[PDB]
DNA sequence: GGAGGCCAAGATCTCAATTTCGTACAAGAAATC
DNA sequence: CCCTTCGGGAGGTGCATCCCGGTCTCGCTTGGCCTCC
RNA sequence: UUAUCGGCGAGACCGGGAUGCACCUCCCGAAGGGUCU
């Protein structure tokens, strides 16, 4: 029942990216900025929390074990409760008085839920943001252009029958015509929006519905195309990610953690270390991390923390230091009195 | 012995608000250290010299957010050059000069 | 595929050491006939005339495109010292210059493109 | 036995509800510390 | 001394929560009663 | 300024849950050459 602070650094073995709806705009995929528009970007603590929560959910699934066919005893509702904390049956009341003291037993018998709370139960684990140490440690990656296969390589043409080469010719001509159409209508739309800049507030709305008319006409010229819905050839807009080798300071807290809850958290860290993937862009191998955490504890009333040990996650292995971290992991592994099929 | 009549004191103060300045002229600093010159670092000084003109524009003083950000970044990017001066005495003179600028 | 997560992630290639990157290619496409005179002897006299009208028209296009680009970059300096929202008209002007350049290109018969480039 | 202090009781009543936002540049002179 | 190349194609969709719980007062006198001088 | 003077005050954690992710090769063309004990 002590507070554990994992203070440490995440080194990015591959670029680390995330797409937050509010963070992104018409420009493209952009990391959250940690403040204003130009503030130094940070990796959401929400993405880290979700990744480690799903890692812990898989840990609990493996610990409970799988039947012969490979299925887990947990109900679908139980899976959602453990990993995302949404009561699909809708039997989770927010402030039902009678669960006031059932929280302690629920935490004791469900270490994952105590660690990662639910709607109405506070989560003991707070997974903070990862903020880069240095500056200019982010950049646009993933910039690309989907290209016709049979124009990059001609040896793929000898594999197509006559009717399929004719199909590719109709597709190419529909793409060129669609392109000329959507390009002239977007080249009138962009100057129309470059007139919306100097706009009378009322005229904002009229030029806006003009923009939406042009958008509807772009979507009907796309719904007109027979061969393809979307043009095969196109530039893929890059996404914003932390550079490779970026050092991001990270801070995670387990408030009043029992030995077994912290052990479950460390097991979650290990299982995430099996696949150290954060954020997204699993294509391009983005998200791979090498993170090291110094676990410090602080008995309330003491003037200094005590460093229990260090949790080093590297591609070469997971190193655990300190007898206390080993003790917590072993306590979690040896506690058979956990029940997750019942919230 | 002398008495002072500051005629048009309004413009006097208004441009005093400019005269409350000391021009850290990178060309002058470039020109000042012409023997202890880490010429590789000049590019940084040249790049910053471009940025100032872009933010300052035609103004002797310009209050856009870039200006202070470029000020801090320029002196940090000059602190990079600070570890390039070969003569230690010149290096410390340069370090003290930027340190005086940094604290000022 | 679109909507089916790909199990494979192909990371970026990060150099180990410093340096290990630089500018390659470069060079310049050239007129074959100032490089080797022997190819004059395969071409017929009419084609020699065509090649020498091609040399003269490419060279005059070159010099005039060049002075054009020179005033264009002096105007780019003006833009680098222009104000906010006054440079957009100079940019309309630049796009017009560009169109003009591409038309000058068009109306050069066969050899629309500079050869010795 | 008189003089302070704490506490309960006493008649009904008179009145009305916002709905965030500033400000958008020029140059005077120069043996500068 | 030459001379700086054209272009091509810029997404498709999802989903936007549940709930609490909104105070005492007091603008005056007066005697009845309960303790102290 | 039709009088004189009168702090309105004391207490409260708003908190609790969520990976935004899923697909794209940007490639195609080129001799920079000649010139001087």
């Amino acid at each position: 029942m002590r507070t554990l602070n994992f203070n440490g650094k995440i080194s990015t073995l591959e670029p680390l990216t995330v797409t937050v709806k509010n963070a992104v705009s018409t420009s493209g995929h952009r990391l959250p900025r940690n403040g204003g528009f130009n503030a130094a970007p940070y990796f959401p603590g929400t993405s880290i929390r979700g990744t480690l929560r799903h890692a812990a959910h898989k840990v609990i699934v493996d610990r409970v074990g799988l039947n012969a066919d490979g299925k887990s005893p947990f109900d679908l509702a139980e899976h959602f409760m453990l990993a995302q904390g949404v009561d699909i049956n809708g039997e989770a009341e927010t402030f039902a008085p009678g669960e006031i003291n059932a929280g302690a037993e629920l935490r004791s018998k469900n270490p994952l839920i105590s660690l990662f709370g639910r709607w109405g139960l506070s989560g003991k684990v707070g997974i903070g943001n990862a903020i880069p140490d240095g500056d200019n440690q982010w950049g646009m990656f993933g910039g690309g252009a989907r290209s016709i296969m049979f124009q990059r390589d001609e040896s793929l043409m000898e594999f197509l029958e006559t009717d399929q080469v004719d199909r590719l010719e109709r597709l190419l001509e529909e793409q060129a015509e669609a392109s000329v159409d959507i390009s002239q209508i977007k080249t009138e739309q962009d100057a129309l929006k470059k007139a919306m800049k100097s706009a009378d507030k009322d005229t904002k709305a009229e030029l806006q519905i003009k923009v939406r008319e042009l958008d509807e006409k772009i979507q009907a010229r796309k719904d007109q195309k027979q061969e393809s819905r979307e043009s095969i050839r196109r530039p893929i807009d890059p996404y914003e990610a932390f550079i490779t080798g970026a050092e991001l300071s990270h801070r995670m807290s387990i408030k009043n953690a029992t030995d077994e809850e912290a052990g479950l958290f460390i097991s979650a860290l290990i299982r995430f270390a099996a696949e150290p993937r954060f954020g997204g862009h699993a294509n391009h191998n983005c998200g791979l991390v090498e993170a090291h955490w110094t676990v410090t504890t602080w008995k309330p009333g003491e003037l200094v923390p005590v460093t229990l040990g260090e949790i080093v996650i590297t591609p070469n292995g997971v190193e655990i230091t300190g007898d206390e971290l080993f003790a917590m992991v072993k306590a979690f592994n040896e506690n058979q009195s956990f029940d997750f099929t019942a919230r | 012995n002398m008495y002072l009549i500051i005629d048009e004191a309004d413009i006097f103060v208004d441009m005093l608000e400019v005269w409350k300045q000391r021009r850290f002229n990178l060309r002058e600093l470039t020109s000042a250290f012409n023997e202890h010159i880490p010429r590789n670092g000049v590019h940084v000084i040249d790049q910053l010299m471009n940025d100032v003109t872009s933010i300052a524009g035609d103004l002797h003083f310009c209050s856009t957010p870039a200006a202070v950000a470029l000020f801090d970044n320029s002196f940090n990017a000059l602190s990079k050059v600070g570890r390039e001066i070969k003569n230690e005495a010149a290096r410390k003179a340069f370090f003290d000069c930027i340190y005086s600028w940094e604290m000022l």
